[PDB]
């Protein structure tokens, strides 16, 4: 009979069938996005937003719930760390219960559907065979697509009837959600723009019920009917995986990269703000306008807040993890307590000294460091015997502005190379590793998960494409090639036009 | 059509090849790339 | 068996030989003096070998500014003066 | 205002026309001196 | 409720058994160290 | 009988003419002196 | 440990700069090609025996005396794909290059390690290219150096007294 | 444990090398 | 019998070397990749984006020659010709890393359009599409190595330079940073690629091993005719052979092509999937279980710390020229070196 | 710039030599072909 | 060792599960007329 | 086949099955929408990319 590989074939003709599988896949992946928010929120800490939030702990559909607006646990605290808000029904619980209860649902409908797969609605009113129109089901379809576009990005997005949708300043500092007003600008097609995703939803979602109504009213050319194969149902699996691997590469590139749909305070920052060093210049920036203004070096780095100086640190940058080194962020360098306060350097010579920081692509990395022009003034080294630039040589301390060792300065060169060799990390913090038995190594966020699995899945999805287009297009040798295949058809110099008898 | 023999060409031609791979091995040892 | 002339009975003809007789080595010496009269240089913006470096630098011209990379090789090539 | 960036990409949008657009005319051309004996 | 005449039988030969335990315990093989980590 | 201009001689000539130009090119370089 | 004789023995041979090791690369690169060339060309070939919902294989019968493709469309694919010239119309000879590809390849990447043996290494084109001064210029021969520097500096890390790595 | 699952699934792969040799479907002429 | 039919009567003509509809894409794309390839090794440098010299107008060589990637300061930029950073200006254009894009760009359409060859011809001859289908793994590798992987990285610039030693970096590159040998999709690629070479091998042999005699010579090309229906050797004497040294043997002649098809296909697709993860630095660097223990066990030593050791020097005496843009000044005393060496 | 014509030179002074060695044919191809 | 404490129960059922859905098709087309 | 309530009302959306618009229909101005959308595309992807730099659109989240 049917090998492994082909058992699902069997519901090609059998539409009442499709839909019963079609049902329970969907009621799958709710009872999976309800199953999974529960187990995020028997499993997160709520409690310190600052240096321990939802992108540290592993937390996958928790940002996608907070990005449309669900901020409350009806056990009382909001992702935001403000007391003492009431979310109404749809908290976290409430999205979640709302999946299982659609997920029973959808199961019962297959059920049924399964059962009572022989109804007149999928024959043919004239010959009586199992028969969908195709291309009025894709401009129904189309049209129900774009008023939901519509009224997401008219009624939701706009905080018209709905919450909207999370925003925030550039340095992830004060996010929450808001209601968004459209971009009808150049400027809306900024990616870091969120009006420009309302007046996306607004401007497609008219597009999709006006492409609609067309889909619904004309009729395909003949021409493109017999190109397209646009009997088989299987023409459609082609080009719908085809705008399925598209849509993910998108969100894979704008998960990884930011856009405005994809924030620091949901998903944590991205390689390229440790790249461009975007948080560590904005910290030098508060410090330099607070030091132009006649604070001392103490108050200068202890109104740089927690958050901002917990962005510039290597261990929450997404290009630092394994495949194999599974879990939360936290797992590997512990939950994060406290700023230690920004580290300084000098030299016997009172010159303060930078440590070269780590680049992404390291696993591990030199400790070096270099006046403000860039010249090696000392370092760890590995041969000690020609040693001339080490830490006991050049007389290097450490001193610490702001955070938990504000004002103190550590001498003895053992103490001061081991935070040197934090400072290679950027911003140093200290970390509890005894709660979760943390290794020490360092693991990606949801922001690389995310792209790594969308990114894989994109081109998979590639294959399945190809594949199923092919099935289309060549349906007829699908079993093989004619048996009465002319060796004219396929030798040189007898149809003028290849494959063309007419052309002999 | 057949004037000149197929085997005059190809030995003429591969000829040719020998003569301008072997310009190529000389220049690797004067000139640039030399390392001299 | 498409039609065309077959190869071998084109590169034994004399017609093909008289034309390419001339063809092929106006092209071979036209790439030749592409090279000897230094155009390729001045076309393509390689390096001679005495315009690498200035005569007492030892750093390498990086380019390091995306979208004033064409100054910074005008000026890396004003400093070979 | 228009960009030197914006003219750039209309000089690159106006180029692929120009080279699709000669192809295209040209295979045309060729396609109806050159058709198929039937 | 006449039955459904889509319906098809499944086939397993024994050497796309023996093939695909061989894929299985392979994969199980190579990837073992990985996910004891 | 043949005809001299096909498809298959623009497709020669795209390859062949530039290599021989690229071949008398790399000959010249091999004279060039640092 | 594989992994360890390959790095170690790319440090001290810069066996990617062998030709016998390229051409292994080009024996076992093109004997994959030519393995899916030609599972797929027959595969697609393969003349129509059964139906849509059964497993085509089931169309060739062990020891059966006809062909189950259609040679013949297959070299007319393939001489169209590429062109008519490039493609084998003998099976014969088609499959002697199947044989003959990856495994005179395979003998020269073996005669590669087997003749690294005796320390007749990889091409050294460290430092080949220098300016009108004097100066070296890099070229990516010159960055294959400082990798390779790398690993021969940290391999077996105890063991050398002496300067040179002699054996 | 780690020790026993690489062995246990080695050992598996040989016991399912000795199923496909001694007991594979024979080859039929037909 | 519109101008489209006529089109395509032209486009579908069998001539030397069909063109098609797939042909518009394919050839222009493929000539100017090839073309950019051979022009830039030749006389393009890539001093202003790498500090090297790649081409043979500099004295490189076919081994040494390349088109580098772009500066790492161009970030993701497409470096059109006319785009903002070139500004029209084809000497700068080159100088900046333009014909990588450009190559990178065109080889990908070409891809593209060669993909779609094997479909159009194959459904006009009125083949299966299998060949196709099997042109998706290279097609997979080149979009995963030269597209994705430096798209999840922060430039072109660590992308494959196009050039046969450029390639032995990225190669040395992976290793040192990404200890991309015990990753197990590579370990797939490589079973793939090693299992295709010798099916390759094993296949041609049995064939050349077991031909019927169908002719006097004792060269045995000339007994095949492509029009014979018979088997042009023996099956079943071949089955036997195996079985008997090896243990078991193919006996379906459609399952063995298939299975051909199969292996160096999802070899290829396997390791394309690791180099995505290698996008993302999502590598498969260390054991945990054993870094842990050699930690506290300055004893226990295994091949895989030897080979983190190997890697920790290829990226210290490597990365101050392989990545200028860093301006990494390592000293003397902080490389990694064993004793005496 | 003079070194533009001196590549030129060779390539149009060959062109315009097979130009004329082949259009006796070319014409002929061409006119059978209207 | 210090091993991933799922790695046992990931290992175990990565083989168990698709190797009983290999079993079941191969015995149930065993029964088969 | 089974008659339902539900199934009768939907009846009229699946009758025109097979049923086309003759020779080429729209597919001219199918193409031109194509034909937009891909330049659609384009800007898009050159405003992420900033190789269309526009007034007012500074692509960084600084924005
Ligand atoms: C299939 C088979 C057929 C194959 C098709 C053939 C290939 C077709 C052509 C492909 C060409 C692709 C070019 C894409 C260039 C790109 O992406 O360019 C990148 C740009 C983003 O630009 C980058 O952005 C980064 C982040 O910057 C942001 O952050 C910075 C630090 O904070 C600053 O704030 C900065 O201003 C702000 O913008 C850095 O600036 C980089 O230097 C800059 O290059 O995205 C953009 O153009 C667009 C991003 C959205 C679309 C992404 C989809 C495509 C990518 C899919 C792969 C995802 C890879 C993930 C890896 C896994
Ligand atoms: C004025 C009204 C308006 C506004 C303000 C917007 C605004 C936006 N649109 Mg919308 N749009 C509108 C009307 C509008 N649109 C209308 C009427 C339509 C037709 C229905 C669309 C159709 C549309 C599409 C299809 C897309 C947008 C997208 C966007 C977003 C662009 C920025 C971005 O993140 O792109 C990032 C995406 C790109 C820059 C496109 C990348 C193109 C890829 C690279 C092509 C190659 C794909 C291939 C598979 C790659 C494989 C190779 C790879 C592996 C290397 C932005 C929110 C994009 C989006 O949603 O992004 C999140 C998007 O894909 N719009
Ligand atoms: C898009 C899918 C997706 C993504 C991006 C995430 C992301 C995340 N998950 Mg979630 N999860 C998902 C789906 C996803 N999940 C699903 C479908 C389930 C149900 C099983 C879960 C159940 C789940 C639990 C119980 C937990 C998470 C956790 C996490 C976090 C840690 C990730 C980790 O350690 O993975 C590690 C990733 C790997 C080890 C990669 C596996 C490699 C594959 C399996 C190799 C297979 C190869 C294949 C067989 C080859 C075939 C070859 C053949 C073709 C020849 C991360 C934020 C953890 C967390 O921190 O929560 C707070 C956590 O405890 N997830
Ligand atoms: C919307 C997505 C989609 C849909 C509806 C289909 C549907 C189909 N595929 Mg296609 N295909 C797709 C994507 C899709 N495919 C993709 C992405 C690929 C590349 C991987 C393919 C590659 C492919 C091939 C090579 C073949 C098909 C075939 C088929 C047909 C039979 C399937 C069957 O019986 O398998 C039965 C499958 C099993 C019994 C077990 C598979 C288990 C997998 C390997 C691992 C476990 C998956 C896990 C449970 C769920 C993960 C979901 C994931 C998205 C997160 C059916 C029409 C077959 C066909 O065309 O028949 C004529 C066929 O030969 N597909
Ligand atoms: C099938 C053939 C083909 C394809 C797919 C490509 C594709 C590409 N080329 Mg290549 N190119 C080709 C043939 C091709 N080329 C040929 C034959 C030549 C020699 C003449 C070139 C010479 C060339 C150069 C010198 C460069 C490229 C570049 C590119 C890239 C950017 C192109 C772009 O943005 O234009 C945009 C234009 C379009 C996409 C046209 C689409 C048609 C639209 C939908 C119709 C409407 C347009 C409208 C009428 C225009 C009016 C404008 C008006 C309002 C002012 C892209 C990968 C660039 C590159 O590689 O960067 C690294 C580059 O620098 N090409
Ligand atoms: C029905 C039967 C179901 C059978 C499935 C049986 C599971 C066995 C299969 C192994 C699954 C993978 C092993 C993971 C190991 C493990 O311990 O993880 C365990 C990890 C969780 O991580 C745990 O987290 C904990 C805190 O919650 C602690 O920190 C633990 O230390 C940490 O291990 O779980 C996940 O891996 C589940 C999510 C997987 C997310 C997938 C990401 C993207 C993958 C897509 C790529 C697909 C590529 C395929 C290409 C072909
Ligand atoms: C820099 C930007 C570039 C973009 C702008 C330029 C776009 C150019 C696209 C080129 C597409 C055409 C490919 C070449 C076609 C060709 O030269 O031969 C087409 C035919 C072949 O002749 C005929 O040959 C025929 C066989 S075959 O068709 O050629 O295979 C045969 O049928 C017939 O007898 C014989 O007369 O030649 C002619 O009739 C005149 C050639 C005119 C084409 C010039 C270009
Ligand atoms: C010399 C090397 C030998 C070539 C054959 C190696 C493949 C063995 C594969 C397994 C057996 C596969 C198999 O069984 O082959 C059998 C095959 C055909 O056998 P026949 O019996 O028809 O002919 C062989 C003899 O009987 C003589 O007639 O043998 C030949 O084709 C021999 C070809 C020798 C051709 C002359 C040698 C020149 C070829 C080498 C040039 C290489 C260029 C290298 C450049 C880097
Ligand atoms: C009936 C009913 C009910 C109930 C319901 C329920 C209770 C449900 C649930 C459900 C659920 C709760 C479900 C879940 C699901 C899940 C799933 C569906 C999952 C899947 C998974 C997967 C698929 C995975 C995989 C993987 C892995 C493992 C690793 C990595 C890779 C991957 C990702 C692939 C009620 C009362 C309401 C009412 C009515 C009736
Ligand atoms: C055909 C052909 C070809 C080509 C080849 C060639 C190119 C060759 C050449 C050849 C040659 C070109 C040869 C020559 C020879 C020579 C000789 C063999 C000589 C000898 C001499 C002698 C022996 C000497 C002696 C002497 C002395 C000792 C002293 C003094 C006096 C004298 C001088 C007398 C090809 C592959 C393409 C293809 C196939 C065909
Ligand atoms: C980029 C570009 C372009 C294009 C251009 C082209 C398209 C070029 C082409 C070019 C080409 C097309 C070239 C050629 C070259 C060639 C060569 C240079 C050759 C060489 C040869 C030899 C050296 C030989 C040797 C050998 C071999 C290979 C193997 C066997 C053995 C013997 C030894 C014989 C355009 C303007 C559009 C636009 C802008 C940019
Ligand atoms: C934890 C992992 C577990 C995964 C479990 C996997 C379950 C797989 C289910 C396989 C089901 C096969 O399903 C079974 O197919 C066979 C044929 O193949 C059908 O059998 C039918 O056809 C056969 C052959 O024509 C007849 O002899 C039989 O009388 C008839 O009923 C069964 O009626 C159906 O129940
Ligand atoms: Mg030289």
């Amino acid at each position: 009979g049917l090998p492994w590989y082909r058992v699902h074939t069997v519901l090609i003709n059998d539409p009442g069938r499709l839909i019963a599988a079609h049902l329970m896949h969907t009621a799958l992946v709710a009872g999976w996005a309800g199953s999974m928010a529960l187990y995020e929120l028997a499993t997160f800490d709520p409690s310190d937003p600052v240096l321990n939030p939802m992108w540290r702990q592993g937390m996958f559909v928790l940002p996608f719930m907070a990005r449309l607006g669900v901020t409350g646990s009806w056990s009382g605290w909001s992702i935001t760390g403000e007391t003492g808000i009431d979310p109404g029904f749809w908290s976290f619980e409430g999205v979640a219960l709302a999946h299982i209860v659609l997920s029973g649902l959808l199961f019962l409908a297959a059920c049924w559907h399964w059962v009572y797969w022989d109804l007149e609605l999928f024959r043919d009113p004239r010959t009586g065979e199992p028969a969908l129109d195709l291309p009025k089901m894709f401009g129904i379809h189309l049209f129900l697509a774009g008023l939901l576009c519509f009224g997401f990005g008219a009624f939701h997005l706009t905080g018209l009837f709905g919450p909207g949708m999370w925003v925030s300043d550039p340095y992830g500092l004060t996010g929450s959600v808001q209601p968004v007003a459209p971009e009808w600008g150049p400027d809306g097609f900024n990616p870091y723009n969120p009006g420009g995703v309302v007046a996306h939803h607004i401007a497609a979602g008219i597009v999709g019920i006006i492409a609609g109504l067309f889909h619904i009213l004309v009729r395909p050319p003949q021409r493109l009917y017999k190109a397209l194969r646009m009997g088989n149902i299987e023409t459609v699996l082609s080009s719908s995986i085809a705008a399925v691997f598209f849509a993910a590469f998108v969100v894979a590139g704008t998960m990884w990269y930011g856009s405005a749909t994809t924030p620091i305070e949901l998903f944590g920052p991205t390689r390229y703000q440790w790249d461009s060093s975007y948080f560590q210049q904005e910290i030098n920036r508060r410090v330099q306008a607070s030091l132009a203004s006649g604070a001392t070096l103490e108050e200068a780095w202890s109104a740089i807040p927690e958050k901002l100086a917990f962005y510039d640190y290597i261990g929450n940058n997404p290009a630092k993890g394994g495949l194999f080194r599974t879990g939360p962020m936290n797992k590997g360098d512990g939950i994060a307590q406290a700023w230690k306060g920004h580290a300084v350097f000098r030299n016997k010579e009172g010159e303060e000294l930078f440590v070269r920081r780590m680049p992404a692509f390291f696993e591990s990395f030199p400790v070096i460091l270099t006046d403000k022009n860039g010249v090696v003034k000392a370092d760890i080294p590995f041969r000690r015997a020609e040693s001339k630039y080490s830490f006991e040589q050049q007389g290097v301390t450490v001193s610490f502005y702001g955070g938990e060792l504000n004002g103190q300065t550590f001498t003895d060169p053992p103490t001061v190379k081991s935070y040197a060799r934090k400072a290679i990390f950027g911003e140093i913090f200290e970390f509890d590793t005894e709660t979760l038995n943390s290794d020490g190594i360092f693991r990606t966020s949801p922001r690389g998960w995310f792209t790594f699995a969308h990114a894989v899945f994109a081109l998979l999805f590639f294959f399945g494409h190809i594949w199923h287009g092919a099935r289309t297009l060549f349906r007829d040798v699908f079993s093989g090639i004619d048996p009465e295949l002319s060796p004219e058809q396929v030798e040189w110099g007898f149809y003028q036009k290849v494959g063309d008898v007419t052309t002999r | 059509g057949g004037r000149i023999p197929l085997w005059i060409v190809a030995t003429v031609a591969g000829m040719g090849v020998i003569v301008i791979v072997g310009l190529f091995f000389y220049g690797a040892y004067a000139g640039l790339g030399s390392s001299l | 068996t498409t039609g065309e002339r077959p190869f071998s009975d084109i590169i034994t003809s004399v017609r093909y030989w008289v034309i390419h007789s001339i063809t092929i080595p106006a092209l071979f010496i036209a790439g030749w003096l592409f090279v000897s009269t230094g155009l390729a240089y001045d076309v393509f913006g390689t390096p001679r070998p005495d315009s690498y470096y200035a005569q007492e630098q030892r750093s390498i011209p990086l380019v390091t500014d995306r979208f004033e990379a064409k100054q910074q090789v005008e000026t890396f090539l004003e400093q070979l003066k | 205002t228009i960009t030197p960036s914006l003219k750039g990409f209309f000089i690159g949008l106006l180029s692929g026309a120009v080279v699709l657009g000669l192809t295209f005319a040209v295979l045309i051309a060729i396609s109806q001196i050159d058709k198929v004996q039937r | 409720m006449e039955p459904n005449p889509n319906r098809q039988p499944v086939e397993l030969n024994r050497t796309s058994l023996y093939l695909g335990l061989l894929l299985i315990l392979v994969l199980a093989l190579l990837f073992s160290s990985y996910f004891f980590n | 009988s043949y005809p001299i201009f096909t498809v298959r001689w623009v497709a020669v000539h795209t390859l062949a003419v530039p290599t021989i130009f690229f071949l008398g090119a790399i000959a010249a370089m091999q004279f060039i002196q640092r | 440990g594989t992994f360890n004789f390959m790095i170690v023995f790319q440090a001290e041979h810069n066996i990617l700069m062998h030709p016998f090791h390229q051409l292994g690369v080009a024996g076992v690169f093109g004997g994959a090609l030519f393995c899916a060339m030609h599972g797929s060309l027959v595969t697609s070939s393969l003349i129509r025996e059964t139906t849509e919902t059964e497993s085509a294989n089931y169309g060739y019968k062990f020891g059966q005396e006809e062909e189950t493709y259609n040679i013949v469309a297959a070299h007319g694919y393939f001489g169209r794909l590429i062109f008519q010239y490039a493609s084998f119309n003998n099976s014969r000879s088609l499959h002697f290059f199947l044989a003959a590809w990856p495994v005179v390849g395979v003998w020269f990447a073996a005669l590669g390690i087997s003749t690294m043996a005796f320390n007749l290494n990889g091409f050294n084109f460290n430092h080949s290219v220098i300016d009108a001064k004097g100066n070296v210029i890099n070229t990516w021969a010159d960055i294959i150096n400082r990798a390779n520097l790398g690993m021969e500096v940290m391999h077996e890390r105890n063991a050398h007294n002496f300067p040179l790595d002699l054996a | 444990m780690e020790t026993i699952t690489y062995v246990f699934i080695f050992a598996c792969i040989i016991a399912l090398f000795f199923f496909a040799i001694f007991f594979r479907e024979p080859p039929r002429i037909t | 019998r519109g101008w489209f039919d006529i089109l395509d009567d032209w486009l579908k003509r069998d001539r030397f070397v069909f063109v098609g509809w797939s042909g518009i894409l394919l050839f222009p794309c493929a000539y100017l990749a090839l073309g950019g390839w051979l022009t830039g090794t030749t006389f393009v440098t890539s001093w202003y984006t790498h500090g090297l010299a790649s081409s043979y107008l500099e004295g490189c060589n076919f081994l040494t020659v390349a088109v580098s990637t772009p500066a790492n300061s161009m970030g993701h930029s497409l470096l059109l010709l006319w785009g903002p950073e070139a500004q029209g200006d084809f000497t700068r254009w080159c100088q900046l890393g333009g014909l990588w894009t450009f190559i990178a760009l065109h080889g990908a359409f070409g891809l593209i359009g060669f993909m779609l060859r094997q479909f159009e011809i194959a459904r006009l001859v009125g083949v299966r599409p299998y060949n196709a289908i099997a042109f998706s793994a290279p097609i997979a590798v080149f979009v995963s190595v030269f597209l994705i992987y430096p798209l999840g990285q922060s430039s072109w610039f660590f992308a494959p330079s196009f050039g046969v030693a450029a390639i032995f970096r990225f190669l040395l590159f992976f290793q040192g940073f990404h200890n991309w040998t015990l990753n197990p999709f590579h370990m797939m690629g490589v079973a793939g690629v090693l299992g295709g070479a010798l099916l390759c091998a094993i296949h041609g042999a049995t064939v050349e091993n077991t031909l019927f005699q169908d002719g006097e010579g004792a060269s045995t090309f000339r007994a095949f005719n492509p029009t014979q229906a018979e088997e042009t050797y023996s099956m079943v004497t071949a089955n036997r052979f195996w079985s008997q040294i090896f243990g078991i043997a193919f006996s379906n002649k459609r399952w063995l092509h298939f299975f051909m098809l199969f292996v160096p296909v999802t070899g290829l697709w396997m390791s394309a999937i690791g180099v995505v993860g290698l996008a993302l630095n999502l590598r498969s660097y260390d054991f945990i279980s054993q870094e842990i223990r050699a930690a506290e066990d300055p004893e226990f030593e295994t091949f895989y710390t030897k080979n983190l050791l190997l890697n920790e020097g290829i990226r210290a005496w490597m990365a101050p020229q392989d990545q200028p843009h860093e301006n990494f000044v390592f000293p003397e005393e902080v490389l990694p070196r064993g004793n005496a060496l | 710039d003079w070194r533009v014509l001196v590549v030129l030179l060779p390539v149009l002074l060959a062109a315009g030599w097979a130009v004329r060695n082949i259009l006796p044919y070319a014409v002929k191809q061409v006119q059978k072909l209207l | 060792m210090e091993v991933n404490q799922l790695g046992l129960i990931a290992t175990a059922l990565f083989v168990l599960v698709p190797s009983v859905f290999l079993i079941i098709l191969y015995v149930q087309t065993e029964s088969q007329q | 086949a089974r008659r339902t309530w539900l199934g009768d009302i939907l009846r009229p959306l699946n009758s025109e099955y097979g049923k086309v618009a003759p020779g080429w229909g729209t597919t001219p101005l199918m193409a031109v929408f194509m034909g937009l959308f891909l330049v659609f595309l384009l800007i898009i992807l050159e405003i992420y990319n900033s190789t269309l730099i526009l007034d007012g659109v500074n692509v960084s989240w600084k924005a």
